[PDB]
Order: structure tokens, then sequence, then C-alpha cells
């Protein structure tokens, strides 16, 4: 009858058909990522246009709704969600371009190979074959030509895309009232009107910013220790007070710092934390591994996974003729339909993967009750946040005790325990300045602090600044290494993944809060106690009903963002990386390169 | 669905059909024989597995409102079962619609089967415009489907009993007969006492119920087994004692006046006359 009531009326219609809409979207996605043939793809584009075009054609008519009538604050959220046009409102060539010109790179970057200079038949593309030598390759002129190649071959043919890229996803912004596309990721955490709950978009920058003043010293103590290490690993060819090359990191651009582990242990001659061998010595397949991780979540207090999930998913690499890609993705559908793509292998790295994805759809299924479109995290980072703490809490060896394997005589001398905060450490600190760096250099980019021609300058120069790693090659304006990059030319923001890491230690102490938590952050698991299991669950169902500020402040306590939890994590190891690095010197230099020598 | 003249034992029910769900509300659940059913309502659907506790009295639901309401008036009984295989399919089965908003909950025994958009200032317009939105939605019924939405069949027997001709009425277990007792006796309704013997009389085959010119019941047809039951009231007689005369004596003696030695509880020796014994 009033004005509430019909917003109500189509907002439930519209729960009641996106649901069977979006779920046929995910349906023909879903048999596309268990069986890759043209036929699949085809059934992609069908129910993917319906359900973009279904989103346009209702905010057509949920824009005739006025935003500012309704009092109250869950359907306000559904009609801001439903009015957000997405990315369809320009002029009619210009939208169409920036959506033709992502698919060029969505194509020529994941199929692009490098070949081999004396030969041109020796081509691969980048997954597999280049990240796998880059990660355990002692050979400097490998890693050093496939880093090359890799931004060489696609990395020319993306730059002009990312130079239209910029300039149509800035005009994009500006169309919806924007100051850039760095103010869009900005505003995916834009709650308004709450007085209180509320968070500005500068903000998230401030708040990185203060708060990634205080990884600074403990990533320069790890960057230290780390260019000893490759000191140790890869003699006579770093100076000892600049930075580190960047194919000597274990991946294509240094963001995940795992790899280093072989290079970098700091106790050998202690027993390893990682399992893999222990999983490989009883003969288990990814069921049992599975079966495994849903034992943990009902330890901790999360139910079982429904019939849907073990009658349709695929958990195998199949290899065969119905090839498919392998990539961990959790995927929201709908009507009880909870799916996990993992090609899984026997390793524990794939067990905590396993037990990521597995948060994930836990994550999903809490919030299963809440209307379609808020049938979603609050934010983006809490769902990652959520999928990585049960890695975190299961990489213990308070889990790793309980699995079965490592005989339960364990000893809990500071050796073994340095070496797994030290193991951590790589990958949770130094994802943290290139997630900074990336963050801030294309929030400037589309902001216009760099000039069009200075991208790839500043981009290495902040890399040797703020990550310490320098490119061992000059890169002239011709390449993009940048856009070179998973998520730069996939349309994904990368502050949700510093949101995960410093969410994941807050969730982590207010999950220890109420578990009985006896010794410092790092012994901690969330096991066979469910109590951290309602404290996790009054966070994982809400969805976008409530914004993440009053359920961070039901979680942890808190109201702004803080790495503090980290701090405290890993102090003893800041404390040991202190001691260690005596002999050598604490910082890099950005003038230091191995092309500049 | 309305059943006639038979029993509804619930064991012969089980091996026909499996319910997981299987509580009668507003009645004894396992005594679906016993319960004497006259106009019964078997309504038969198909709902998601949410859905399912929806319909059911006590708990009010969108789907159980605008489709199927169940207040607690009615006397009923939900059993639902696991169809999921056959309402439901990998490219999904539409057939099935939920009327997930509606102006009013439905009346008591009130069915709709309308299509026609629901109108959220209330007043219908036609399916084109904007405003009017359709209540029936497409159920989401499919074979990779989670238990969210995986359908399932359930029927709830709602229930007026003796509010029309009694149909589904369980026979309850008969003690047929008694042989040349004083007992208490049920004619199929007809409940009186007196000693039963086996009839020599020729009733009408239209007529069942006998009578006599003392107006009382001489036999009767046994419903159970078409055969004929003498009826005769039960022994009573006056209780005389004899003696000499107490100065003579104590010693007495009984006489029941109009029975035989043996109906007599009973002394040592006895003795039948023509009196009595
Ligand atoms: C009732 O059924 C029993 C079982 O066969 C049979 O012996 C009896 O004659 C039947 N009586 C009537 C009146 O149908
Ligand atoms: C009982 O009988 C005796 C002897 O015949 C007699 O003496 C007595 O008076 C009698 N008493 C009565 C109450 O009849
Ligand atoms: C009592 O029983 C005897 C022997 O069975 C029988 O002759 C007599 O008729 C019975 N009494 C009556 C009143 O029928």
């Amino acid at each position: 009858s009033t004005i509430e009531e019909q917003a109500k009326t189509f907002l439930d219609k519209f729960n009641h058909e996106a649901e069977d809409l979006f779920y046929q979207s995910s349906l023909a996605s879903w048999n596309y990522n268990t069986n890759i043939t043209e036929e699949n793809v085809q059934n992609m584009n069908n129910a993917g246009d319906k359900w973009s075009a279904f989103l346009k054609e209702q905010s057509t008519l949920a824009q005739m709704y006025p935003l500012q009538e309704i009092q109250n604050l869950t359907v306000k959220l559904q009609l801001q969600a439903l009015q957000q046009n997405g990315s369809s409102v320009l002029s009619e060539d210009k939208s169409k371009r920036l959506n033709t010109i992502l698919n060029t790179m969505s194509t020529i970057y994941s199929t692009g190979k490098v070949c081999n200079p004396d030969n041109p038949q020796e081509c691969l593309l980048l997954e597999p074959g280049l990240n796998e030598i880059m990660a355990n390759s002692l050979d400097y002129n490998e890693r050093l030509w496939a880093w090359e190649s890799w931004r060489s071959e696609v990395g020319k043919q993306l730059r002009p895309l990312y130079e239209e890229y910029v300039v149509l996803k800035n005009e994009m912004a500006r169309a919806n009232h924007y100051e850039d596309y760095g103010d869009y990721w900005r505003g995916d955490y834009e709650v308004n009107g709450v007085d209180g709950y509320d968070y500005s978009r500068g903000q998230l920058i401030e708040d990185v910013e203060h708060t990634f003043e205080e990884i600074k010293p403990l990533y320069e103590h790890l960057h230290a220790y780390v260019r000893a290490k490759l000191m140790n690993a890869y003699p006579s060819y770093i100076s000892p007070i600049g930075c580190l090359p960047a194919h000597l990191l274990g991946d294509m651009w240094g963001r995940f710092w795992t790899n280093l582990y072989s290079l970098t242990v700091p106790f050998g001659q202690k027993p390893n934390i990682d399992v893999t061998d222990a999983m490989v010595d009883q003969a288990w397949d990814a069921q049992r591994i599975f079966k495994e991780a849903e034992k943990f979540f009902v330890s901790v207090g999360l139910p079982n996974m429904t019939q849907g999930f073990w009658e349709n998913s695929m958990l195998t690499d199949p290899g065969n003729v119905q090839k498919a890609v392998c990539h961990p993705t959790a995927w929201d559908l709908g009507k009880g339909d909870f799916r996990i793509l993992m090609c899984t292998k026997v390793t524990m790295d794939d067990f905590l993967t396993a037990h990521h994805e597995m948060g994930h759809i836990q994550y999903d299924m809490a919030y299963a009750a809440q209307p379609f479109l808020l049938r979603n995290g609050a934010n983006e980072g809490f769902h990652e946040a959520v999928g990585e703490i049960m890695s975190l809490s299961a990489a213990t060896p308070k889990h790793l005790k309980s699995i079965g394997l490592l005989s339960p005589d364990f000893q809990e001398d500071n050796e073994t325990e340095i070496n797994f905060l030290l193991k951590q450490a790589l990958t949770i600190v130094g994802t943290l300045p290139f997630t900074y760096m990336l963050e801030k250099w294309r929030w400037m980019v589309f902001k216009g602090e760099i000039p069009k021609d200075q991208w790839m300058k500043k981009w290495w120069e902040m890399k040797r600044e703020i990550v310490g790693v320098v490119e061992p090659v000059p890169h002239d304006e011709t390449y993009c290494d940048p856009a070179s990059l998973f998520h730069v030319s996939n349309d994904y923001s990368f502050i949700r993944y510093y949101t995960r890491t410093l969410y994941q230690f807050q969730f982590q102490e207010a999950l220890c809060q109420a578990a009985k938590h006896e010794g410092p952050l790092h012994k901690c698991d969330i096991s066979n106690s469910t109590e951290a299991g309602q404290k996790l669950f009054n966070m994982l169902r809400l969805g976008k009903s409530e914004p993440w500020t009053l359920a961070l402040e039901n979680v942890v306590g808190a109201k702004n963002m803080n790495v503090r939890p980290l701090l405290n994590y890993f102090e003893p190891l800041f404390t040991w990386l202190k001691d260690q690095n005596k002999n050598s010197f604490v910082g890099w230099s950005t003038d230091w390169s191995p092309y500049a020598d | 669905k309305r059943i006639s003249n038979c029993v509804a034992d619930y064991s012969v029910l089980y091996n026909s059909t499996s319910f997981s769900t299987f509580k009668c509300y507003g009645v004894s659940a396992t005594k679906l024989n016993d319960l004497c059913f006259s106009n019964v309502y078997a309504d038969s659907f198909v709902v998601k597995g949410d859905d399912v506790r929806q319909i059911a009295p006590g708990q009010t639901g969108v789907i159980a409102d605008y489709n199927y309401k169940l207040p607690d008036d009615f006397t009923g009984c939900v059993l639902a079962w696991n169809t999921r295989n056959i309402d439901a399919t990998q490219t999904g089965n539409y057939n099935y619609k939920y009327r997930s908003l509606r102006h009013g909950k439905l009346r008591p025994f009130e069915r709709d089967i309308s299509n026609v958009p629901f109108s959220p200032d209330g007043k219908p317009c036609t399916p084109p415009a904007f405003n009017c939105y359709w209540p029936l939605n497409d159920y989401g019924f499919y074979i990779t489907n989670g238990i969210g939405y995986q359908p399932y069949r359930v029927v709830v027997l709602s229930f007026e009993l003796l509010n029309a001709p009694a149909t589904v009425c369980g026979p309850k277990l008969s003690t047929d007969l008694i042989k040349n007792q004083c007992v208490n006796f049920n004619f199929n309704g007809l409940t009186g006492t007196g000693v039963l013997t086996p009839s020599s009389k020729r009733f009408q085959p239209f007529q069942q119920f006998g009578r006599d010119v003392s107006d009382f019941t001489d036999s009767v047809r046994d419903p159970k087994t078409s055969e004929i039951l003498d009826i005769s009231p039960c022994s009573f007689g006056g209780v005389s004692v004899i003696t000499p005369g107490t100065n003579t004596s104590s010693e007495v003696a009984v006489l029941y006046q109009d029975v035989n030695c043996t109906d007599v509880p009973v002394g040592n020796n006895v003795f039948q006359t023509q009196a009595g014994c």
C-alpha cells in the first residue's frame, strides 16, 4: 500500500525470481567449471547475460522507487544494491568498448604463453610451468628469462589495453559520481546514514596507511632476513643492503612468499612443519582430507555438509576428456546449492586450501537465510578472512597433533615453534607491502597522481620503496607488469586481501578469547570448543543486512582496522628476527638494481 | 480427498509409503485407524524443504498462508516424504509455483489456484505493468539442488470428525461371542446385560433386532457373523433361611428360590428342588 510496502513487494519478487535466475547463471558457470567445452561456455553467457540484463532492467524499476524515503536499513541496502547500475551506465559506444577491452584482457593474459629464444617450439603458458620453476629453480638465467618473457609477450599486449582501461573505467566511475576507480574500490566498504557505525571512503586509505606503518618495521626485518637467506641460496647476485630481485620471491610478482621456505629455513636440522609427507604416508585421497576438514568443522561447532555438495561438486582432477579448470573457488548458487571447485592433491597446502573453501561455504550456508542480494559478505574482505581463519587455526601444531599425523608425542621446543612462525610470516607479512603498493599505485593511477606515461617507473620504484623488490632488467613504457597480474586484468581489487590478513588475526584473538587459550597466539587452535563456533557464527550469517562495523564490534569489540593482533602474534618472532639479523643490514636500498651495476 | 468405509491402519500405511515426517498435530498420530473420519480432506502437494515445516498448524508461513492455509481449527496430520528425484530435474522443474506474497491469509479450508500478479498497492493491474508483481514464483527444484529447496511431498489430512457420514472409521477388534453366561454384550452398538445363547428364531432377513410380547429383546443378529443370539435376563432369587427354633439349635440352611444348584456361589451338601436350590 505505502512506499515501503510496495518496495518490499518488489524486492521479494526480486528475491524469488533472481534466486532461479542467478541459480541458472551459476549452473551454467558450474557446467563450464566442471567441463571446459564450447557448449559449456555458450551456456555460461546465456544465463549470465540474462542475470546482468535482469539486474539492469529491474534497476530501471527500482530507481523509480526513491531511495531517500525508507527509514529502515535492512531494505534500504537492498534498494541501494538494486539501484546500483553496475557497469552498464555509460555512453553506448564506450561502455561496450570497456567491456570488450576487459574481455580481451581476460582472454589474452590467461591464454598467453612464452617461447624459447633459440627454439620457437618450446612455448608454455603461465600456470603451470613458469610458477613452479620460479618457486624452486636455483638457476638465475631460467627464472630471469621466464620473468621477463611473461611480461614481454602479454604485458606489451596488455599495456595499450590498460591505457584505454584506466580512461574508460575512470569515465564509468565519474558517470557514477565517484572520484575514481580507486574510489569505486573505496566504495565497497561504503555504509551510510548510521551515525556511529559509518565509514568513509578516504578513511580506507587513512586506515591502510596507519596500520601499515606498524607493518613496516616487521616487514623490514623480515626483508633483511630473506635477503640474507637469498645470499645463502643465490650468492654473488644481490647487494647486502639493497632490495630483492623480482624472480627470487617464489612467484611471478612477489605476492606470495611461502615458497622461500626451502631457501629461508631457519633451522633445517629440526622436524618439518610441512606434513605433506605424513599425508602421503597414510595414502590419503581428496575425500579423506575433505571429510577430516568437515569433522574439524563439527569439532568447532559448525554443522555437517549437505547432500548436494557431495553429490554435485567436483573434488579430484579429471585429467580425461572432461577437462576443467582447477582453481579453488567457492560457489554460492542459492537453493541450498553451495559448491566448491578444487582439484585437490595430497598436500598440506591443499589441506589448508580445503579448510579455506570449507569455511567459505560454511559462511555461505550460514548467511543463506539472508535476502538474495544480501546473500553475500557484509564486505568483500570478511568472506576471505573467515575462509582463512580455518586454515590458520588448522595449521597450528595443536591441530596437527589431533589430526592423526605427527604422532602425538610432539615436542614444544622453541626451534620448530620459531620455524612455523617464520614459515607463516613469509606469506602473511610479505603479502602486505605488495598489497599496499599495488592498491595505492592503482588508486593514484585512477586518481591521477601518476602521469599516464609514468606508470612503470613509479610502480617499480615503489616495489623498491615499499616491498623492497627490484626489477632485474629495465622496463620501458612498452610493457605493463601490473596488468600482467591476475587481479589487475580480471577486475578484482586487492585491498580485500589486506583486510583478510588483518581481520584474520583479529578473529584469531576473538576465537581464542572464548576458547580458554593458554599460550601465545601462535599455538592457538579453535578445535574441540564450540564457543568460538557461535562467536564466529554471530558473524557468519549477518550478510549485508548489517554493516561490517556492527559485526566487527560484536566479534572483537573494536571499531577500526587494527594489525596489533598480528604484531603480538609475531612479536616473539620479531625478537627472533632482531636477534638473527645482527650481522646483516635491516632495510633496503631503492637505488640498487641488478641492471644498475 | 475423502476416503470411505475403511480402516486406514498405520501398519499398512508404512509399507506402501514411508513418511520422513509422520505427525498428526490435531489428533493422535499413530492411531490413524482409530479416528472415525467423515468428509476427510487428505491434501496432497509438493513443497520445498523449508516449506515443509511452514505448512503446519501453529506455524504460519507465506507459502502456507497464501497457498494452503493451516490454522489451529482443523484436526489433521502432516505426512511428508522425500520425493526429490520425481519433483526435481537438473534442468529444473518449474511445474510448481509458490504464492510467496498475497494480500491476506487463506480462510480455513479455502483454496486459491489463481495466477494473477500480486498488487502491492492493493489494486490488481495487468501483468505487463511494472507496479503489479506476480506472486507465483516457480519452485527451485533441481537434482543438483540442496536441502534448502529440495522437493518433498506433503499431505495434510485436515478433517472435521463426524461432520458428515462417517467414512474412515476403524472397526474395533471383536470379542465375538460368549455362551451361557450372565455378562454384558454389545451388538454393534446395542449394549446390555444378560445371558447369551444361540437363537433358533428365523428373523426376517431385513430385520435384525428382536422383541417379545413382554416387549423385551428375545434375540438379535450378530453383526460380525449374521447368526442370531437369544438373550435372557440374569437370574435373581430371594435367599430365604430355614431354621429350627434358635432355642433348639443354632444351625440353619439356605434356600435359593429360583435358581438351580449350578450358579450359586457356594454348605457341604446341595439338593436341587422344584422350588430352588
Ligand atoms: C466374516 O468373515 C469371516 C472370515 O472369513 C467369515 O468366517 C464369516 O462368515 C464372515 N461373516 C459375515 C457375516 O460376513
Ligand atoms: C428353650 O427350651 C428349654 C427346654 O425346652 C426351655 O426350658 C426354655 O424355657 C426355652 N426357652 C425359650 C426362650 O424358648
Ligand atoms: C439348572 O441346571 C439343570 C442341570 O443342568 C437343568 O436341568 C435346569 O433346567 C437348570 N435350571 C433352569 C432354571 O433351567
